[PDB]
C-alpha cells in the first residue's frame, strides 16, 4: 500500500514534461503529414504519431 | 599397481575427461536457435550476448561450429569484447584440458594476430578458464607466461 | 426491410473512402527536410 | 582507443562554485575552466572549479584568457596542488543542457590539448536539493563513426548511463556528440559537515533553545477540529449510504495525525515547565 | 523475495528477480516461476534484463512437461531478440538467458548442493561472480565452472 502512494508520486514525474502546442488542423495530406496553423504563429507540416 | 590406481580415482581427472566425453558425445544443440538470435544484431551487446551464450551451449563440447560458420560477424566484436570472445572460447574447450591446452595453440596470439593485445590476454583468460577448478604444472607455466607477460594489456584477463 | 441493404450501402461507401518511399531517393529528402516545415 | 561508458565524480566544491557563479551570469551565459583530475581514462574525477573574469566573446574559446590561467595555476601551485584542467564548464540558460557548433569549436581546442576535453552545462533550472539541471558531453569524432563510439566493457554501467537516457533537444543536436555519465565525487567530512549544517543549522536547529505554543495553538485546534466537525459529516455519508455501487464519499479527511502531533507536543512543554528549568 | 521484488528502486527489484533465480537454481518452486513473469513485464530495462537471465538459470533442469512456462518463456527471449522496439540494453541477456537454458546442449544444470548435502565450492564461486558479471562482461566465463552434469556414471571398471 505504501508503495502504491509512493509509486504515484513517481508517476508525478510526468508533470514535469513540458506541454505540447495547441493548434488547429487547416487540412491534411497524404504520407503521414498534416498542415496544422500553430495557435499564434503560422501554417507548420506536422508528422503524425504511431497513435 | 593399486598404488597407481588409488592416487589416479582420488584425482578424478579421468572423470572430467569422462564428462567430457558425454558432452562431446551427446549434445543436444540446435544451430538454428542461434541462427535465430544472430539475425537480430544490434550490433553492439548482440555480438557479446550471442558470443557468451554460444560458449555457454558448446561447454566443454569444443564444438565452435558457430564460430566457424560466421568470420565476418565474428570479426566485428571490437578488441574488449574479442578478449571476452576467445575468453569463450576457452569456456567452449574447457574438458580436454592438457589436450586443450595444445588446441590453444592453434588459437594463440603468435598463431593468430600479434596485434591484437586484448585477443592475446583473452588467450590467457582462455587458458585458465580450460585448466581452472584443477591444480597443475600447467597452472605455474601460466605464472611463468604471467612473469613475461605485459604488465596491464595481458594482465587484464592473464 | 431493404433499408439494411441501403444503410450497408452507406457504410461500405464510407469504409471505401476511408480505404482511398523510394528506397534511397525519398529517404534522402525525408532527411533534407525538417520534422517541422514552416510555409511562407 | 575505446571509448567506454566512463564516470565523471564532480567534488563538492567544483559543484557548489558552478551554479553559484553560473546564478550571477545566467543572463550572460558565463563560462569556467574545470581544475578536473585526469586519473584514468575509467575514472575522471573534478577536484577543482574556477570561474573565469566575464568574457564579453562568450563561451568561445577566444574569450578565455590564456594570462590569467597561467596566474590562476601560479596561485594553485604556491597553495596546496594545482591540476591540469580536465576542460571548459559554462552555462547555457535557455535549454537546461545542450550542446552547440560553436561550443563544440571550444570543445575541439580543449579536446586537442588533452584528451577527455569534459563540459558542463549548468542552466537557473533548479530545484532547493533536487535539480542537478547540470550534464556533461564528449564530442564523438566523425572518423570513429565507422568504429563502435563506446564499446562497453562492463553492462552494470551503461545500465547506469542508460538510466539518464537522452534529452529532446540534446537529441536534436546529439549527432558528434556522446553524453558522458556524472556522479558527485565521494563526499566524507565534507558531507558531515553539510550534514551537521543541515538540521542544526540549514533547518531550524538551535538545540541550546530548540524547544505560538500556548498563544495561538487554541485557535489552530479549534480551527481543525471544526474543519474535521464539517469533514466527518462525509464518512457518517459513507456509512448510511448503501454504496452497492462503489462510490467516492471524501473519507480520509484525516487531520486526525495533524491534531495529534500539535497537541502532543504542546503538550511536551511540561518537561520545560518542571524539568529543563527548575 | 515477492514483497522485495514490487519496490521503487529498480535495482532492489532486479536484485530480487537475481535473488529468486539463484537460491532455487535449476528446481522451480511454481511460486518462484510465477513471480517472474511479472518482473519481465516491469518498465525498468535494468530489471527486465535480470529477469530474463535469472528465469533461464530456473529453466535449465526443466522440460515442457515439469513447467508449463518452461516454452513461453523460451518464445519470449526469441520475441524480444526479434522486437527491435524492445531496448537494446532489456534484451541484453535474452540471448545470453538462451544460453544458460541451452548450456552444454541442456545436458548440465546450476547445482551449488551435493546429494551427500556438501555445498558445491565451483557452483557458489559461479554464481556469486555471476552477479558480478552485470558489474564485469568476462565474469560470466566464471558461471560456466558451476555446470553440473545430469548424467550418471556406471564402470564396472575404471578403465
Ligand atoms: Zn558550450
Amino acid at each position: 500500500l505504501n508503495a502504491k502512494v509512493r509509486l504515484l508520486r513517481e508517476e508525478l514525474q510526468l508533470l514535469q514534461e513540458q506541454g505540447s502546442y495547441v493548434g488547429e488542423v487547416v487540412r491534411a495530406m497524404d504520407k503521414k503529414k498534416v498542415l496544422v496553423k500553430v495557435h499564434p504563429e503560422g501554417k507548420f507540416v506536422v508528422d503524425v504519431d504511431k497513435n | 599397481d593399486q598404488t597407481l590406481k588409488m592416487i589416479k580415482i582420488l584425482s578424478g581427472e579421468m572423470a572430467i575427461e569422462l564428462h567430457l566425453q558425454f558432452l562431446i558425445r551427446n549434445n543436444n544443440t540446435d544451430l538454428m536457435i542461434l541462427k535465430n538470435t544472430k539475425d537480430a544484431v544490434r550490433n553492439s551487446v548482440c555480438h557479446t550476448a550471442t558470443v557468451i551464450a554460444n560458449s555457454f551451449m558448446h561447454c566443454g563440447t569444443t564444438s565452435d561450429q558457430f564460430l566457424r560458420d560466421n568470420l565476418e560477424w565474428l570479426a566485428r566484436a571490437t578488441n574488449w569484447a574479442k578478449f571476452t570472445a576467445t575468453a569463450s572460447l576457452g569456456v567452449i574447450h574447457k574438458g580436454h584440458e592438457k589436450e586443450a591446452l595444445q588446441l590453444m595453440a592453434t588459437y594463440l596470439p603468435k598463431d593468430t594476430s600479434p596485434g591484437s593485445a586484448y585477443q592475446e590476454g583473452g588467450g590467457l583468460y582462455a587458458l585458465g578458464l580450460i585448466h581452472a577448478n584443477h591444480g597443475g604444472d600447467i597452472i605455474d607455466y601460466l605464472l611463468n607466461q604471467l612473469k613475461n607477460a605485459s604488465n596491464d594489456i595481458v594482465r587484464h584477463g592473464g | 426491410l431493404e433499408r439494411i441493404k441501403d444503410y450497408l450501402l452507406m457504410e461500405e461507401e464510407f469504409i471505401r473512402n476511408q480505404e482511398q518511399k523510394q528506397e534511397e531517393e525519398r529517404s534522402k529528402v525525408d532527411d533534407l527536410r525538417g520534422t517541422p516545415m514552416s510555409v511562407g | 582507443a575505446v571509448d567506454t561508458a566512463e564516470q565523471v565524480y564532480i567534488s563538492s566544491l567544483a559543484l557548489l562554485k558552478m551554479l553559484k557563479h553560473g546564478r550571477a551570469g545566467v543572463p550572460m551565459e558565463v563560462m569556467g575552466l574545470m581544475l578536473g583530475e585526469f586519473v584514468d581514462d575509467y575514472t575522471v574525477r573534478v577536484i577543482d572549479v574556477f570561474a573565469m573574469p566575464q568574457s564579453g566573446t562568450g563561451v568561445s574559446v577566444e574569450a578565455v584568457d590564456p594570462v590569467f590561467q597561467a596566474k590562476m595555476l601560479d596561485m594553485l601551485k604556491q597553495t596546496g596542488r594545482p591540476e591540469m584542467v580536465v576542460g571548459w564548464y559554462h552555462s547555457h540558460p535557455g535549454f537546461g543542457c545542450w550542446l552547440s557548433g560553436v561550443d563544440i569549436n571550444t570543445q575541439q581546442s580543449f579536446e586537442a590539448l588533452s584528451e577527455r576535453a569534459v563540459a558542463v552545462v549548468v542552466d537557473p533550472i533548479q530545484s532547493v536539493k533536487g535539480k542537478v539541471v547540470i550534464d556533461a558531453f564528449r564530442l564523438i569524432n566523425a572518423n570513429m563513426m565507422v568504429l563502435g563510439h563506446e564499446p562497453r566493457q562492463t553492462t552494470s554501467n551503461l545500465g547506469h548511463l542508460n538510466k539518464p537516457s537522452i534529452q529532446a533537444l540534446i537529441h536534436g543536436l546529439n549527432r558528434h556528440y556522446y553524453s558522458i555519465t556524472i556522479n558527485y565525487r565521494k563526499n566524507e567530512l565534507e558531507q558531515k559537515m553539510l550534514l551537521n549544517l543541515h538540521k542544526k543549522s540549514w533547518m531550524e536547529g538551535l538545540t541550546l533553545q530548540d524547544y505560538v505554543v500556548k498563544e495561538m495553538l487554541e485557535l489552530a485546534k479549534n480551527y481543525n477540529k471544526a474543519v474535521e466537525e464539517e469533514d466527518k459529516m462525509t464518512p457518517e455519508q459513507l456509512a448510511i449510504k448503501n454504496v452497492g455501487k462503489q462510490d467516492p464519499k471524501r473519507h480520509l479527511e484525516e487531520h486526525v495525525d495533524v491534531l495529534m502531533t500539535s497537541n502532543i507536543v504542546q503538550c511536551l512543554a511540561a518537561m520545560l515547565d518542571t524539568v529543563v528549568f527548575k | 523475495v515477492s514483497l522485495l521484488s514490487e519496490s521503487y528502486n529498480p535495482h532492489v527489484r532486479y536484485g530480487a528477480a537475481m535473488a529468486l533465480g539463484i537460491c532455487c537454481a535449476g528446481t522451480g518452486n511454481k511460486e518462484a516461476i510465477n513471480l517472474l513473469e511479472p518482473m519481465t513485464n516491469d518498465p525498468v530495462n535494468y530489471v527486465r534484463q535480470g529477469a530474463l537471465i535469472a528465469s533461464a538459470l530456473i529453466m535449465i533442469q526443466q522440460t515442457e512437461i515439469t513447467c508449463p512456462k518452461v516454452n513461453q518463456f523460451r518464445q519470449l527471449y526469441s520475441k524480444v531478440i526479434n522486437d527491435k522496439h524492445d531496448d537494446v540494453m532489456a534484451k541484453f541477456g535474452a540471448i545470453l538467458a538462451q544460453g544458460i537454458l541451452d548450456a552444454g546442449g541442456h545436458n548440465v544444470t546450476i547445482s551449488l548442493q551435493s546429494r551427500t548435502g556438501h555445498t558445491h565450492m565451483p557452483s557458489v564461486v559461479g554464481v556469486l561472480v555471476f552477479t558480478q558479471f552485470w558489474f564485469w562482461f568476462p565474469l560470466s566465463h566464471f558461471l560456466s565452472l558451476a555446470y553440473t552434469p545430469t548424467c550418471v556414471i556406471g564402470l564396472n571398471k575404471d578403465l
